[PDB]
């Protein structure tokens, strides 16, 4: 390296500056005590919102305040405190008659965008790395408990999915396994992180193929391979159909949790799975309304 | 002091007299992808001042019943010189930006906007009216190119989130009456070291006009907006055939 | 920096963004009794932070033909608040004050206004126009209350005194050309340490506009004035039962 | 008293505090020797009233 | 800072709150002949005070249709007061010179001037139209004295040398948006220590509108100008009578 633009080159610094720095905070800030002002060039209270930041006026600068000590804890609000509590995540019905599972089998695609309460919750941020643990209640319609075998398989994506009660999948030599009665507690087990990426993500801006994107294979936007992580799968352990009706139902708790990249919360209602789709008639304001702006 | 600024980068230059200090995305500047972070072995390529240098879009109208508008990036710049033909010739892609919105007026004029910057801003539809077709926006909207696309819901950003919320995403404001610009650095947003410039969106600019424009009869009814961006710590790999679809 | 301006006492809060600096009446700043000055033997109250805040009075409009108005301390504020039934309960009174006077107008509005404190102004009467009626003012004149009074000839300031040397008193001047504020601070100023607040005016504030409001038709005609007040070192003693006459 | 707001108050404060001093003057003031300025930012004469 | 100026220099003053700065030309200052370049042996009269101070000759209207004047320097001078006097008595001549032009508006008007001082500015004619005729121009455009001379060819400078080359004598410009005044110093040039103040002009004074003037109907229509000098470190020797001629 011998001309003077290589030697003084910025090229190749990976370090990143960053301009601010976390501090411990494990309690509420103090209120200390202020008088009275009077003088001309120190105004706390005129800010300037067209830059973009936050004010920064105190409590301190515009009344007289007393002294505070503050011992209100933080520890309630952070990640692992707000998500760490079991929420349902889908629901398996087995009936004896029917059209949607009548053959004693049935296949769960791993989803969380199912149910609105935890949903609402997940798409706060846009990326997520987490554990999980999942726990599988089983019953019948009436909630009654009956003695009968269960087999739940995991089913890793390229895995041969199971297509029948007898099917030869069911020899489970790879993949893992559960056999539970209804009158065990419900099962439970632990589950890592998967993703080939760093991180999940809720929403995916941009298509996974390559080549023209018509409007015939417009249901493949917004679609992440990175979030597919396989197939839930349940039978009867039998060769006969059983005797009861049955209702497995899904909860998984998160832990170890880290968020990235918060973005506003959902206001309207849900439609569809892995779709921002919303009721164009029917839109609704954030909250409640008044008469008149003047009055209550 | 704050209120007069120069930006250079590459040959081109911008000189502002009424500005509103500068915003850097979550604290973080751009920066080049280091060694633990890096995944693929060939050699990237830096093509440095070819690239990082600022580029002008489009003009924009403002009128005193406008919506608002948004863009995609990198998609803009796909098809623009010299970034987009590496970023065609090349699979990956990576890089920082730095977008500078201006819109000027006279003293007698009067409005607001909102310059916001959201990653990964997915579109939804308004799936019939009735929310029972599972329809699907098309690529127009999805990727609107160079010209940017006009909001049709802009209450609910056409996506189901509320507006009122979006400030708590890198922004700034143009207050006719306090500045004419608004300028936001943007580092690299991305669960992944790399990724392509064709398929992948990393996030939208917007600018919604949330206090009407207004004037009185005789002075000047078109007041154009005006959008420069300039990539920074650019960087490709994967070299193969030039590809534009 | 001489320009903005904040001023806290209490809990309110005065902002301004054109003023023409702080006037403290004498040198001198308001402060406590010492015990060499004092003859009482029963120990003062000093409720503090209930009294030493600021208060409004009334909007009063400016006009092409105004002639001035004129308020009496602390008159105006034996009516309103803690300060006022302090006031009324104690037969001993003593404080400072803290005087802002606003008036605001635009870039083509032109005029000129005095605003000038006066320690026991007297008001005198036109003596039946000829000078041979030995009349008084009655009780409204004297002590007109929140409202004000206009004056009748604020050339001889209503007590045949000419206006033209007030600014011998503790003044400011509100040049719309210039600033929109006057502020004043004003010390405790009697020949006894202290004093009854209903029977005794230690000074009156005058408004007087020397140079004609001017505009051209189509801009804003209302132009209001405000006037905004703080005790500052409270003093009572002498408690008994609440008389207010 | 222990609350920091009782000895951190400035309430009892009897002592005036004067802006402004007497000085002798039995005289009137001396003029001395000026001569020309070509400036730019002084403005003795320029006054706000 | 550089905004505000005030010029002091004998019982006169000068105060702006609208400049851009001081220009000294070729970067000297006006001074008194040392011994060395002294050639005649009486010794000179320093009047002083007497002679250095502001003088303002007259007032000139701007029109939408101007083309520039011109001035004669010290001819301007040889008529007005103790300067004249001196001028008139003696037979030798040196001083420097402080150049001050003021014209003022509003923020509604707009133009541009362009104020430079050339010495041995030679003025020429018009060769009867064909360049047949060898005339010459008359005592009155030659020496137009205090009340100026407008000129008939601002292009060619009445002489036959381009105007935009005009800049590389000391200059400043009256931008109606930015300034309203320029002040210029110099010192003496001449290739002699002394010369006649009757016989010789050291230099001239331009004043050309380069960008007219422009206004909207209903704002003021008279725009003057007014010329203010002041002779610096003036010296004379050669005392006989009286001549005016
Ligand atoms: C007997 C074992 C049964 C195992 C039950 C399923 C375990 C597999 C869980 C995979 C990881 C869960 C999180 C999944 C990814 C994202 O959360 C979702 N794709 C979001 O739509």
């Amino acid at each position: 390296d011998r001309v003077a633009d290589v030697i003084e080159s910025s090229i190749g610094d990976s370090v990143s500056r960053a301009l601010t720095h976390a501090l411990p905070a494990p309690t509420g800030q103090d209120t200390q005590v202020s008088s009275h002002r009077l003088d001309t060039g120190k105004v706390p209270a005129l800010q300037a919102a067209e830059i973009g930041a936050s004010s920064n006026a105190s409590d301190e600068s515009m009344i007289e305040t007393r002294c505070v000590l503050n011992s209100h804890s933080t520890a309630e609000t952070t990640l692992d405190s707000f998500f760490s509590r079991a929420g349902l995540v889908g629901e398996i019905d087995l009936p004896l008659k029917g059209t949607t599972n009548p053959n004693g089998y049935a296949n769960w695609d791993i989803d969380i965008t199912g149910y609105a309460q935890m949903r609402r919750k997940v798409e706060l941020f846009t990326y997520m790395r987490f554990d999980a643990e999942f726990t599988f209640v089983a019953c019948t319609p009436t909630g009654e408990v009956v003695p009968q075998l269960l087999q739940y398989m995991f089913v890793p994506p390229g895995a041969p999915k199971p297509d029948s009660r007898e099917s030869l999948a069911w020899q489970t030599a790879t993949n893992p396994s559960v056999f539970v009665k209804l009158s065990d507690p419900p099962a439970q087990v632990s589950v890592p992180f998967m993703s080939p990426a760093s991180a999940y993500q809720w929403f995916y801006d941009g298509y996974p193929t390559f080549g023209e994107h018509k409007q015939e294979k417009d249901l493949e936007y917004g679609a992440c391979p990175n979030n597919m992580m396989g197939t839930f799968s349940v039978r009867t352990v039998g060769t006969s159909k059983s005797k009861y009706p049955l209702v497995v139902r899904i909860y998984m708790r998160m832990k170890h949790v880290r968020a990235w990249i918060p973005r506003p919360m959902r206001n309207q209602n849900y439609l569809f799975k892995a779709n921002p789709n919303y009721a164009g008639n029917s839109i609704k304001p954030t909250g409640t309304s008044r008469t008149a702006i003047t009055t209550l | 002091s704050d209120r007069v600024a120069q930006l250079t980068i590459g040959n081109s230059t911008i000189t502002t007299q009424e500005a509103a200090n500068i915003i850097v995305g979550y604290g973080e500047w751009p920066s080049y992808c280091s060694d633990s972070d890096a995944t693929a072995v060939d050699k990237p390529t830096r093509p440095d001042v070819s690239v990082n240098r600022f580029y002008t879009l489009d003009t924009k109208l403002w009128e005193k019943s406008s919506k608002g508008w948004y863009w995609k990036f990198p998609d803009v710049l796909t098809e623009t010189g010299v970034f987009g033909q590496n970023a065609q010739f090349h699979y990956l892609y990576r890089s920082g930006f730095c977008i500078h919105v201006q819109c000027n007026a006279s003293k007698f004029h009067q409005g607001a906007l909102l310059v916001a910057v959201l990653p990964e801003y997915v579109i939804g539809t308004v799936a019939g009216g009735t929310g029972t077709e599972d329809s699907h926006p098309p690529y127009k909207q999805t990727q609107p190119g160079a010209d940017g696309f006009e909001l049709q819901h802009p209450y609910v950003l056409d996506a189901g989130i509320p507006i009122s919320q979006l400030t708590v995403c890198p922004h700034q404001w143009i207050n006719l009456r306090t500045n004419n610009c608004a300028t936001i650095i943007v580092p690299y947003i991305n669960a992944l070291p790399f990724d392509s410039a064709l398929n992948h969106c990393n996030f939208g600019l917007l600018v919604v006009p949330i206090s009407p424009l207004d004037y009185d009869q005789g002075a000047t009814p078109v007041i154009p907006i005006t959008i420069t961006l300039a990539p920074m710590c650019s960087e490709f790999a994967g070299l193969r055939q030039a590809v534009t679809q």
